[PDB]
């Protein structure tokens, strides 16, 4: 968690400009487990659209890992690529 | 020195008269004493499902013994109530926690036999290491009291895995008490309440908030489950007692948004929205008038209430759980009158079936219907598309203004055995089981909704058993081992058996194919009947009136001739399909000539097209 | 946050707010839970009831009471050492029980409460049932029944406030509210036409998503695509001259 | 049929609207609902049918305030209240 | 007999009959509220891996901690009547 909020204070100091990207999103769920704390703590600022994320998954990745969170399947626009 | 720095007194707390009377449970605080007073294993532990009472018992004894009320050797004791939490805090390093608990134990030991130590949580001392188990020593010597509570299942999720220690304590069982036993703390309670907000609180509004959260709130226990009523019907009266009270407080904040909106639509350079206009001044002046007319009423009632009555406890229950228990507010009282000329607005004929699927719901609104039981469960059965599936639609619509909100199920994919875990869970231990039900996970919230099984007879007859205690019974519990109550739902189920029939094939064939125990659980098996010639003409109109406010989008509104009304009223009945084919007829004959007028110019928006009969087409 | 108008506008939903009022101000067992499907205003009910504080149409057991944002990530950032957690949040509670209720504690996706123990969210719990700090929080429907409800020695100090989605004559009025804060951001303005579009359209065509939330994004999404055509050519202008610059 | 009107004036005494029930009723109904194929269960239901759908018509449409009681009394075929 | 229930034998008929009344009369009067009685369904346990729903599931599993259905409520206070529907 130190070293997930030391990245998004840099994130949010800079005046908007970096444009995160996530490659294969679908392992953000489970970041930190031990009792559900970590992984969802940018899920304020996904609301608030500070940091960017632009990331990509595989079409059955997606609702076997992500779908089964829709509280933040919430926070993402889908862009499918035929 | 350290028993001052960690714990913090309770009887000190008591002396001051900090904690609230606890009326009741003499029993369980003699057995306390006697198993506190005792030679070997003076442990005693409470236990109980959570609400029931089990800090206010240790608060009892600690008024008890303050007042001196207590057998010979429990004079002047000074309980005392640990905190591990500030206890292991600050203690990063290697030998300070078990330091810690050792000066506490020491100074326990020091008192020959006044401290009495209590926990509360006791299964959180299991862990607390990185330890905590340097208590066995002494609970070997007797030198601890250790009054100790928790919870049923904690037990045995914390304490019975370590069966060295489950045997220092003897279990005492603490039951909820009675809707008797309840009345009798409100009694004892309310004085602090009354002083806490400014309030009046009747003995009825006491005798209420404990016979009504019995009988709704099926989740939690009787003691706190029937007090927070009262101390939410306090607060909202105190609110309303200050400044304006409720019901004008949405008038207001309702009447001035519709002004902020109002004020501000007209300035559209548009024509589209000078129609969505005239209709937002239309309805701010209609509340307008009903704001003036009750502030005015108001001023009637203060020239010519102070308490919680009987009926603030029921909006409490109502507003929480949203099933509605209030008085008939006389508004109600002439939609249930109008319930069958209501429903006649969406379904036509079978007024033997909408007699009786409304009689069911006034009769609930009284008060007089079975307590446990469901609201009104009864089966549909008739020829192919006669109403027996838009009736149930029209019903859940006038319960709660929008057709969307009724949990439905269609039987027709429920056919082998294995498919029931689709709807009750799976049990313990499989893939899906953080999931629950599916029919329970809908209406173990909200209880008000309205249960459809289309096409019953579709299904595998195993289904059929879960069903037999949904019913007259009301109840059936999950994978997870929950109980789900449906004493407020209202089940429909619809079929098509025989279909060929007048009358007693479509009763052989339900005895055929159902249980005498399930044909016998339901209410009435209404019968529908099948439409008349006669009686499609109000159903060509009510198709014509859907299609215009289908294509009402593009100001398009038709204009139908009656000579066209009867044609269309007499080309498509055959007394085999229902009324089905009356729709199909009306795309067939009416939505292609449009279409093919519509995208091929010439009937640009903002047009009324009329249409009329020609020999055997109708020509728009 | 609310004082210096950095928060949306809230509109409607007077019963909600009104029943968080008479739950957050009664004697004991004093916090409330909103409760409902991810997107239907759960966040946005209290950032209501702050700027409603603020404005002072609240009663007079809340006016000049501030509202704390409970953080509990930036809690367990370095708690190494064996104690250092506990006594952090030990200093929290200790800290909002020195006030006389001047505090009212609002942890958001409080199902992430359960854990931080490595015994923890867990002292929190005598401070609850006595009405010491008062608790506004917001967790979806069914991380409740998940994380919370199997717990239910804690599960019985929260009172629960559904929160129903709503309907398209209301979502109207919500986006007839909004509409004035994208005007501003993108550099364009937005009919009435197109905001009554935008709710009736996106009701038969997205049903993997809930209301409000499922009908700004076509607004927002229009308006941000009108100023890339404002700056730039238009479209159906665009890639036809892209293709033609790759063809040659 | 005396344990279900017994129950049923046990329940509708929180509104306190007591019942009174005549000899020739009681019989009317225990003749009525008998068919031994079902049991008892078609009694509570036609007990509901007769009875708690006339007082329910009549309870919201005033004239039957709380603190009453009415009688029942046997018609040719219904049993009018 | 000291080694078998004080009373295990059953009942069976037509419907409507009282064949449940009878039980749950027997039930209020020995514990003078007819909700202190156990009732189970024996329609929902149609499958085989039902067996664990009442028995609890094995350790190392999901649905563990929960324990059983029919034991876990006579393992603590066994003087009830269990009705077996
Ligand atoms: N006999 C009683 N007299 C007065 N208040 C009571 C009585 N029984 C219960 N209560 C109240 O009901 C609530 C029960 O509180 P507690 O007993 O501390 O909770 P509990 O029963 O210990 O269960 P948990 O696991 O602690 S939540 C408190 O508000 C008590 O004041
Ligand atoms: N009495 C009626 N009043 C109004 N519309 C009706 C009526 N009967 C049928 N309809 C129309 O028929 C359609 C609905 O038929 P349903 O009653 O749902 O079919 P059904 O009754 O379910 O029969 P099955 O065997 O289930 S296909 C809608 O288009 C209704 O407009
Ligand atoms: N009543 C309302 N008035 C104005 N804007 C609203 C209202 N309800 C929702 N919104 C807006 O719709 C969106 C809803 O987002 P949030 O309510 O913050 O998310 P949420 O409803 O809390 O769902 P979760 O559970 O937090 S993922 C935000 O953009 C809000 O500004
Ligand atoms: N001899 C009886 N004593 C008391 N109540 C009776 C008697 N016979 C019928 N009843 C009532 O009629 C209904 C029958 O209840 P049950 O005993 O569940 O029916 P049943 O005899 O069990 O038939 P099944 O197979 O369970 S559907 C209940 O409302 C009983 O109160």
């Amino acid at each position: 968690e130190e070293r997930l909020k030391a990245v998004l204070d840099d994130i949010k100091n800079s005046a908007g400009q970096i444009i995160t990207f996530i490659d294969e999103l679908h392992t953000i769920v489970g970041a930190g487990a031990t009792a559900m704390d970590a992984g969802n703590m940018i899920k304020p600022m996904l609301a608030r659209g500070e940091l960017r994320l632009v990331g990509a998954t595989t079409l059955d990745e997606y609702r076997k890992h992500i779908e089964k969170d829709a509280a933040l399947e919430r926070r993402f626009q889908q862009v499918y690529v035929g | 020195q350290a028993l001052q720095k960690y714990s913090t007194d309770l009887t000190a707390r008591a002396r001051e008269g900090k904690l609230d009377p606890v009326i009741g449970r003499d029993n369980e605080i003699r057995r306390v004493v006697q198993v506190l007073s005792r030679r070997t294993k003076n442990n005693p532990v409470l236990i109980g499902e959570p609400g029931v009472g089990k800090t206010a018992i240790v608060e009892g004894l600690a008024q008890r013994i303050v007042a001196g009320d207590v057998p010979e050797s429990l004079r002047d004791k000074t309980i005392v109530a640990l905190d591990l939490g500030s206890m292991v805090a600050g203690s990063k390093y290697r030998g300070e926690f078990e330091e810690r608990l050792k000066a506490v134990l020491d100074d326990i030991k020091n008192s020959a036999g006044q401290i009495i130590t209590f926990i509360d949580e006791l299964h959180t001392i299991v862990g607390a290491g990185a330890a905590g188990n340097m208590i066995k020593p002494m609970l070997a010597r007797g030198e601890l009291r250790l009054v100790g509570a928790t919870t049923l299942d904690e037990y045995r999720k914390h304490i019975e895995k370590d069966a060295a220690l489950e045997r220092r304590f003897q279990q005492v069982y603490v039951g909820e008490p009675s809707v008797e036993d309840t009345i009798g703390i409100l009694r004892g309670l309310k004085d602090r309440y009354e002083v806490h907000h400014g309030v009046r609180i009747t003995d009825s509004a006491l005798v209420a908030a404990a016979t009504l959260s019995d009988r709704y709130i099926t989740a939690r226990f009787l003691p706190d489950k029937a007090i927070d009523l009262v101390d939410e019907a306090a607060s909202r009266l105190r609110m309303e007692i200050d400044s304006r009270p409720v019901e004008i407080d949405e008038v207001e904040r309702l009447v001035r948004r519709l002004e902020i909106e109002e004020m501000a639509l007209s300035k559209e350079e548009d024509e589209a929205s000078a129609e969505r206009l005239a209709k937002l001044r239309s309805e701010l002046a209609d509340q307008k008038e009903k704001l003036a007319e009750l502030t005015t009423r108001w001023q009637n009632e203060k020239n010519a209430k102070e308490e919680v009555g009987p009926d603030d406890i029921a909006d409490v229950v109502s507003a929480w759980t949203g099933i509605p228990a209030g008085r008939l507010l006389e508004g109600e009282t002439a939609k249930l009158l109008r319930m069958e000329d209501e429903l006649g607005k969406r379904v036509i004929g079978q007024k033997a079936a909408v007699t009786a699927v409304s009689d069911a719901v006034r009769r609930s609104r009284a008060g007089v219907s079975d307590p446990n039981r469901p609201t009104g469960a009864f089966m549909f059965l008739g020829p192919t598309g006669v109403g027996k599936t838009e009736l149930a639609k029209a019903l859940a619509d006038f319960l709660f203004d929008d057709e969307r909100a009724m949990v439905r199920i269609d039987m027709s994919e429920y056919g082998e055995k294995h498919t029931v875990a689709r709807l009750i869970g799976a049990p313990p231990g499989y893939v899906g089981y953080e999931a629950g039900g599916q029919l329970t996970e809908a209406v173990r919230r909200r209880p008000y909704t309205v249960v459809l099984f289309d096409e019953i007879e579709k299904a595998h007859p195993d289904v059929f058993d879960v069903l037999l205690q949904v019913l007259d019974e009301g109840r059936l519990t999950d994978g997870h081992g929950r109980t789900v109550d449906f004493r407020n739902t209202i089940l429909i189920l619809t079929s098509n058996l025989g279909s060929g029939g007048s009358a007693e094939q479509v009763l052989a064939a339900v005895r055929a194919t159902f249980k005498p125990e399930f044909i016998n659980r339901l209410d009435d098996v209404l019968i529908f009947e099948g439409l008349n010639p006669e009686e499609l003409v109000r159903i060509v109109d009510i198709q014509l009136a859907q299609l215009g406010k289908r294509l009402a989008q593009r100001r398009l509104q038709l204009q139908v001739s009656l000579p066209a009304k009867r044609w269309l009223a007499q080309r498509g009945f055959d007394p085999v399909y229902g009324a089905r084919p009356l729709r199909r007829l009306v795309q067939q004959a009416i939505g292609d000539q449009l279409a093919k007028m519509l995208l091929a110019g010439q009937v640009h928006d903002g047009d009324t097209v009329p249409v009329n009969v020609s020999p055997d087409a109708d020509s728009l | 946050r609310a004082r210096e108008g950095k928060l949306d506008p809230v509109i409607g939903r007077d019963n909600e707010i009104r029943r968080v009022v008479q739950v957050l101000s009664r004697r004991t067992k004093n916090n409330p839970v909103l409760i409902g499907e991810p997107g239907v205003g759960k966040t946005a009910i209290v950032e209501g009831l702050a700027q409603r504080i603020v404005a002072g149409d609240v009663p007079e057991s809340l006016r000049d009471k501030t509202i704390v944002a409970l953080d509990l990530g930036s809690m367990v950032a370095g708690s190494k050492y064996r104690g250092e957690f506990e006594e952090r949040l030990k200093a929290v509670l200790d800290d909002i029980k020195n006030s006389a209720g001047q505090i009212i504690t609002f942890i958001d996706e409080l199902h992430t409460i359960v854990g931080a123990g490595a015994d923890a969210g867990n002292m929190i719990k005598p401070m609850l049932a006595r009405g010491e700090l008062r608790l506004v929080g917001a967790t979806t429907l069914d991380e409740y029944r998940k994380h919370i409800e199997k717990d239910a020695a804690l599960e019985r100090r929260f009172q629960q406030v559904y929160v129903g989605e709503p309907s398209v004559e209301d979502t109207i009025g919500i986006l007839r509210g909004l509409k004035d804060r994208y005007e501003v951001h993108h550099g364009v303005r937005i009919t009435d036409s197109a905001l009554v579009a935008a709710a009736t359209l996106s009701d038969r065509y997205i049903t993997a998503r809930f209301l409000p939330d499922k009908a700004i994004d076509l607004v927002d999404e229009a308006a941000s695509r009108l100023r890339m055509e404002i700056d730039s050519r238009p479209v159906e202008i665009d890639e036809v001259e892209r293709l033609v610059r790759r063809l040659e």
